[PDB]
């Protein structure tokens, strides 16, 4: 069509990117993850259902720890996510080792925007296909969105991959800013219901969270995950009826 | 960002859609369209009336 | 003219580069930012508006503090503008570093242009995607904007995005060399009302200023925002009656 | 045309990476392999029945010692093979340089695909169109491939190579998660049988295996190999009379 | 031409290297600098009007000050003319500091020359698209115009930028060495008068003359430039009679 | 035209990257040369046919020392030939430098598989369009194989270059492993002479052996050779009467 | 022609480079430059022809001194000529370095041309396009044209530039090694007024020249040309009426 | 041929290089140079031949001094040559200084083969286009023709340039293998004639040799050139008219 | 902004100037006539009369 797409370097008259933009649309290729962000923790969901009977049900498996107050999940390239996982876990520990200071969410966001923001200028190379959800909780909970260039947003609650057009509507209607943790553990739920278009049952998901109270990382456990599901499962049944 | 071939559809396309809003209260003229998806189809041909 | 475009090591046979064209289409695909420069001290105003209400506007930024006594506010990507505020703080600060002064807003506006001039010498490498209006008071107020070419301009009132067309055709009526600090926040305001093409909510506008009595650089809480958001207000509603 | 598709460092429009998508392909022109992970070991099976009477029997080789208690099969390019297993070698060692830790088979494999993240990102390189199955015991049995692109995936049995879409099929009724390290072997060996589509001979075909109570790796004759064989031939020609 | 012409590399069949004549192109497009010998010094006027009047045009400014008889006016981009001036600044401090010497006018424009020419005969990196005019009296007036090429051509008056066609065809008739400091003055702020097809204001430009009985640069105020402008703005006049 | 082939750096949907096996077909265009494998040695024979009788009937060489038991013999360009027999060389003493132990055929083997590989995969360098037999009895005989692609690949006996095809089925008949090192010298002299359609005489043809029983590299005599060489033609001269 | 231009490392088919090709017409569209060397010396005239009153009275430089004994003289783009003429009085200052004898002017032309040779090899870098005749007298007179292409040719009297064919006729007839000093100088000013079409005077032409029986290199002034020109102003104008 | 003839870094699906082919169309451009090697000396003659009067028959030659007893030949680009044959100087050198043993000519071959041979392989920079003849003598002598591949080839009568074929069938027909020193001189003074077309004139040719007594390198001077010449014109002259 | 297209276009164009106020009089014309662009239209219909 023309080649300013040939290039990272060149801009079109548009004033875009497409070679960013295609690097969206290596996110959305990605299934789907969630996170969702409560005014007593933030709670990050991310599938689990790729894979096969063949397949571990364990297999990606994204909800990876970065810091024992910090998960990243991830959609996109899942070769690229996980230098960029690695990447996330060096920059929280040098945060404690130059200061023994726990890492701040919004601080270790600006250094992965940093970082893919080199591989988006430098044309010997590419920029990274994958969108990370970073969350913590610093000493007020968090959530961000960092993209392939390294933008970096603020969200309450997001999702990324092929999932994020049908929940952003999703919370447009029925998030608020009276939540809470128990009442956004059944919100998020019933959000990757729809994305997959299908019911949950506890092991095609991995859930986790960060606390305020705790001020620690959890993992669900497919025991606690199946009471969660019987409640969020009302609702998926619901808007996949007609 | 321009092509070539796009300003021969678009000089045709908008004959199409000139004709559409077109016939007089005199006279029922009634179409029915058809086409693969709004996915491929401009905003201009998407437009209410 | 066509392929003169897709490198930046090219000039057309026009002699204009066309490149650093598309390079400024970036910043008014951007959101607008005004700067408005009165007698006593220099304001600072940014479009912190967003398009929905599951990103939270009052953390995404918009607005930065770089020195103790000047402030900048961007207007592209986001990504973009955080390898230039990180460089733009740690040159503020070099100055400070080996001449235990803070930087003059000139010299600040030229170390940072310089920068971007290097990223458009070579083809190896991205040029910027942002600019910055770069506003404080050295000893005497000076309010510069920065170009994505790596070019400086003093200006006395500017914007920067896309509604630097609009804040233009108002300041060419209604700025004066002779307006107080009261006056000249009111009029910024008004400006950046016409550019949204709407009212002002406090919580999704950011004002910074810079006084040249006080020399220190204070942040504008929407609790603050209000006496002056009520008065430009009016005047947007008269103005865009017509 | 189509891509975009002559530099890796160019995304599709569709947002994928052809190069990579074709250097998938090259695994698949090679020749196939065999992983089954059971839960009294892991066994990797590696197609080594090629070629006329101008060639040796030991064809070289395919399923590599990669630590004492870890091995990998091969299926592509064999030059890309060479470099791959030589740096995961020395990877694995360097766990026991600096940790004296025998390495996980999670761990190695995960940096398997991160140096191949690096040809991936970096123009300046080809992508290695090679895939390797890791098997091994840690200290459960683990069975994963490793992609060309990076991308990592955890099995508990497996194909890949000119068998990899045939032998997903035999495995859907087939393989279970309740046979016996005798009876894995033996299947996995039908599905080898499968994939040439013709009966084995022990003679030309290499078989290894990681047990749970050996955790070493071990190497399989073909004298030991022939009533596994003799318990698969059977099924082979059950299989090729449907 | 076409493709002899999208690189700095490549030769035409005329030998030029049409990349670097068409940043003199980038030159060509904005605006006059005028430089003016004389037998008593050397007379260095500029352009220093930008835009409409909200930009402040009293600065930003083309005569910088290089060294304490060395001023160079620019035409061209303002983001090349900083590092390119900067480098002059280097260069001449650099004179100081190893020979404890000012640098010669020559010497100066000798090696600025040669320090563009280097980047011209790189690839990857283009030549810079400024222009400067070389202003200085060692003990002996000199003018001096250095190429974006990367050549010396020293005048006894030129001009660059938008101008370049008026003050030539000017000084065929004009121009004669039996100028003084004053008549030289006045002379060359006609020929600026000429130029941009109107009367000049000393708001909107700028004088630095370097003068062999003082040995200075030396910037000339508003309020000591409008004498000299009352003498030429009937000269300017009379010959847009035409 | 492909578009697969402009570099290395690129790979066909079909798998088979096309640059390397035209690295590939330029081996196939130079002259042959031909490993036997016996079971008292191995065996190795080479053109030397090479230009008329302004060229050397003593042109040296394709019959390389690599140690003093080990051989290694060519087919493609002898330019890119030279190069890496240096390295072979060195490569095979290093091994000696820190060990203090020959060199193995197969370990040999892999490290210059290992060098090509270097060329192989970085697209700013071409491979090597050479290929390789490694011939020697470290203590067992062994014959190998490396491709332009720094691919490994073993044989009981093999050929490359123009005559490949010829000997193939040559072999494919009459090769045993039950040959004695006569036998087997003589049928690949008869094989050799079938290659280029004529006759041998003991100056087209340089020919060496690693020997079992002293496992030491010598090379026949020209009128050593004569003898075998004699016996040979009877056969060659049967099969061209075909 | 095509393709064999956009680099420097491209051949041609006939084995012609087309990008060296296009250097000569870079030497050609310059001003002519002649040599003439006779026993008693070597003279060096350059063309010192202004197309304005308004460029200096000797424009800065034509003919560079460039060691004790040892000059040369340019045509081609004048451009390079900085670089390549700071480079050659470095080149013989630096063997007055390290055997602290005058080098001679072939071994100086030998390095300048490897200076050429070594942007001539890489392809990032472009070559020079500029020709100088280095002239010296050593232990005889030599005269040399080094050429675009790296290469030295030594004549016993010479021209390039634009005057170049027609000044190559002349000295077929004309030039003789009976000549002398001074009826070899003044017969190189015929051969400069032919080529420009017009009678000489001093400030069109710049002559140095080099003695044996001084061994040293001057500059000679406009003033001693005068009686020279005079000379060859006759013979001008009787070549211009044939 | 298109594409793949543009770059070194390609192959063809011919399995040419035919950037490597154009690089020897370059030595078929320039003149030839022709050797022998006789039992009793080596034999060196190059054409000096002068396109002018006005060229200087001095350099214009093809004969380096090398070693005591190695000269030798280019043909090629005089640039390539030059700096090539200079790099075989040192490398004479190296191993002089190294070994203390004067270089045989066969590793110098091999040396300076291999030094071509990094300028082949990389893509970064050309191949030089040039074949060396490299005559001398160690013990007994020897002659050898490198390849602008770097191929290297062991030759008893070999030429290259522009002759070459002439030459070729020349000493198919004529050469015999009993002839002296004396004998072969004549005839390569015929063969010199031939190529060239006419009846030799000892100003536009130049011998080197080394005989084995003497074991040095002489260069003929024109005394010494006309018994060999004379007898030469009597025999050219015969092919030039039947 | 296509070879063949712009041309036969501006024949088309040329020819419908030259009726209105080429030699040849308006006639009771009063022309009216819509557009959506100005950017396409020659300068020769653009100006007054
Ligand atoms: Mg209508």
């Amino acid at each position: 069509q023309m080649g300013y797409d040939r290039a990272i370097t060149v801009f079109s008259p548009d004033g875009r990117l497409f070679q960013v933009e295609y690097a969206r649309e290596a996110v959305k290729r990605g299934a789907t993850a969630i996170g969702i962000k409560c005014k007593e923790g933030v709670i990050l969901i991310a599938d689990k259902r790729v894979g096969s009977k063949l397949l571990e049900a364990d297999t990606i498996e994204k909800i990876y720890k970065i810091d024992e107050h910090i998960c990243a999940a991830t959609s996109g390239l899942v070769a690229d996510a996980r230098v960029l996982i690695d990447r996330a876990r060096i920059e929280a520990q040098i945060n404690r080792l130059t200061y023994d200071e726990p890492i701040t969410v919004k601080e270790l966001a600006k250094k992965i925007c940093d970082f893919k923001q080199q591989y988006t200028q430098y044309g010997g190379v590419r920029p990274f296909g994958v969108s990370l959800l970073i969350a913590g909780v610093d000493e007020v909970p968090k959530l961000y969105e960092t993209d392939p260039s390294g933008a970096l947003l603020e969200y309450k609650a997001t999702a990324i991959g092929m999932g994020r057009n049908a929940v952003t509507e999703f919370f447009e209607k029925e998030y608020r800013d009276d939540l809470s943790f128990d009442d956004a553990m059944v919100l998020g739920l019933v959000a990757m219901g729809l994305s997959i278009e299908s019911e949950l049952v506890p092991e095609n998901i991995e859930v986790g969270y960060v606390k305020v109270d705790d001020r620690t990382f959890k993992e669900v456990s497919p025991e606690e995950l199946k009471p969660y599901v019987e409640r969020a499962n009302e609702r998926i049944r619901e808007l996949l009826k007609k | 960002s321009d092509t070539s071939g796009d300003r021969e559809v678009q000089r045709t396309m908008m004959q199409l859609l000139a004709e559409l809003d077109g016939f007089d209260p005199r006279g029922d003229v009634k179409v029915i369209g058809a086409t693969n998806r709004i996915d491929i189809l401009d905003p201009a041909i998407l437009r209410p009336g």
